[PDB]
RNA sequence: UAGGCCCAGGCGACUGUUUAGCAAAAACACAGGUCUCUGCGAAGCCGUAAGGCGAAGUAUAGGGGCUGACGCCUGCCCGGUG
RNA sequence: CUACCCAUGUCCAGGGUGAAGUUCAGGUAACACUGAAUGGAGGCCCGAACCCACGCACGUUGAAAAGUGCGGGGAUGAGGUG
């Protein structure tokens, strides 16, 4: 049974990861709100 | 044997003008070979190699026509 | 020739092939390649824009002389060679001066044979001048339609046009097609008609032979859900429900003219192809 | 540890693919056949446009529709619709 | 995760059958062909690893939110997989 998670750095960096955030002005509206709503953990 | 000679074409009105430059932009393309001038005429004429007698009888259809057929 | 194989099995059961009579080498030169990757019908957005392609073996693409400006230098034929990209043969040239090019191979030439490409080489299979320079009534193939852009018409492999007659800066010329047309007198063009010509009668056999040809197969569209597609739907073998066979994209597919309308090329069709 | 076999028919020529998790097939695909469009900035397709695939190809090539090895064959109707 | 595509790597114990071609002979008008030797083709055969999922039984607040046991199919390719 192959779940469906199946862990990699890498690839987690290069999609969910901070640059690739400041990289779309929808990422920074992302980074946005997380901030405002004063979350700990901005990225990924 | 060149079933049609150059003097046809001259004797059927088809140098210069207006009149013989409306006549060549009907039959050519009645005989869908395009436009020419005189001598390029003869010579689609002749690489097409198309008979005398249907050449005759577009000539006669243009001219009626021409005539308001 | 054509070779025919036993059918020792289904798979080889109708198949036919090849057999490369001519092919004097096989080893391509090395200084005349280039990097060429498939793209499986792929858009620059990813996306799938051309059904039934993709996969296939790996090639390498050869440059090729389209141009043949090379002129006053008296070229020399070297090998034949077998190109996965074309459906012809190809030739290695030896000029005079130490220069090495591909060529469409005409049939009929073998190695050893002399090349000319200037607008005073005579009358012969391989050699290329100017369309002024031509006589009338011979053979033709590779036609350049702008001067100096290299040729682009029938170029495949048994194909051949004709020469019909000259004009003032035009020139008469039957395709393959069976069209006539006038083109500029300035372009350039190759005598002889392209070799190989037996290209056509080749069987293919199995699927997998045209699969590693990258080919992919292709679906009915009779048989999908009327959601996909103008035929899809129905009973269970349902007949076409509409007043005419249509094109995956809602458009008639039968005896329907797409040509445009207001092609500003027109006026140098003198007789648009029949059948 | 290690093939049950034989005699008859229907379907599909064959190897292959398919409803992850109730359907593995006679369904899909296929080699072949046929019709049709396309003269090159080709036709078609994605995109509002640039820009691309088709193709670093050129009618023995490319797209679309139907049929589906091989053998014997494919009759009559153009009033209606296209 | 799954569908298809692109680039670059990698895996498939062992045994069968014997196409083309070639060489000999016989053979024929030489040919058609016949018979030996060589040769090693194949979406070929049997079968482990590997991939799949045809039958039955069990399980059904399960060992498991799709499995196990005994049999089954492909297994050099339209392969499997990183
Ligand atoms: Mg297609
Ligand atoms: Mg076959
Ligand atoms: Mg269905
Ligand atoms: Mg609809
Ligand atoms: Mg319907
Ligand atoms: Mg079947
Ligand atoms: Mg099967
Ligand atoms: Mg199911
Ligand atoms: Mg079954
Ligand atoms: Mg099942
Ligand atoms: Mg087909
Ligand atoms: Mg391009
Ligand atoms: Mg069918
Ligand atoms: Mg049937
Ligand atoms: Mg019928
Ligand atoms: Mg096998
Ligand atoms: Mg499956
Ligand atoms: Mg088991
Ligand atoms: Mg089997």
């Amino acid at each position: 049974m192959k779940r469906t998670f199946q862990p990699n750095n890498r690839k987690r960096s290069k999609v969910h990861g901070f640059r690739s955030r400041m990289s779309s002005k929808n990422g920074r509206l992302v980074l946005a709100r997380r901030r405002r709503k004063g979350r700990k953990v901005l990225s990924a | 044997e060149e079933e049609i000679t150059f003097a046809e074409l001259i004797e059927a009105g088809l140098v210069g003008g207006e009149m013989a430059r409306r006549r060549r932009q009907r039959l050519g393309e009645e005989l869908k070979i395009g436009y020419a001038n005189g001598r390029q005429f003869h010579k689609r004429l002749k690489v097409f190699r198309i008979s005398r007698d249907a050449f005759y009888a577009a000539l006669a259809q243009v001219m009626r026509e021409e005539a308001g057929d | 020739a054509i070779k025919k194989y036993k059918p020792t099995s289904n798979g080889r059961r109708g198949m036919t092939t090849s057999d490369f009579a001519e092919i004097t080498t096989d080893k391509p030169e090395k200084s005349l390649l280039a990097p060429l990757h498939k793209k499986g019908g792929r858009n620059n957005q990813g996306k799938l824009t051309v059904r039934h392609q993709g996969g296939g073996h790996k090639r390498q693409y050869r440059v090729i002389d389209f141009k043949r400006d090379k002129d006053g230098i008296p070229g020399r034929v070297a090998t034949v060679e077998y190109d996965p990209n074309r459906s012809a043969n190809i030739a290695l040239i030896n000029y005079a001066d130490g220069e090495k090019r591909y060529i469409l191979a005409p049939k009929g030439i073998q190695v050893g044979t002399e090349i000319m490409s200037g607008p005073e080489a005579d009358i012969k299979v391989g050699n290329a001048l100017p369309l002024i320079n031509i006589p009338v009534g011979t053979v033709v193939h590779n036609i350049e339609l702008k001067p100096g852009k290299g040729g682009q018409l029938v170029r495949s492999a048994g194909t051949s046009a004709q020469v019909l007659g000259k004009e003032g800066k035009y020139v008469l010329v039957r395709l393959n097609s069976g069209e006539v047309r006038m083109i500029l007198s300035a372009c350039r063009a190759s005598i002889g008609q392209v070799g190989n010509e037996q290209h056509e009668l080749i069987n293919i056999g199995k699927a997998g032979r045209s699969r590693w040809k990258g080919i992919r197969p292709t679906v009915r569209g009779s048989v999908m859900n009327p959601n996909d597609h103008p035929h899809g739907g129905g009973e269970g073998r349902a007949p076409i429900g509409r007043k005419s066979p249509m094109s995956p994209w809602g458009k008639p597919t039968l005896g329907f003219k797409t040509r445009k309308k207001k092609n500003k090329s027109d006026k140098f069709i003198v007789r648009r192809r029949k059948n």
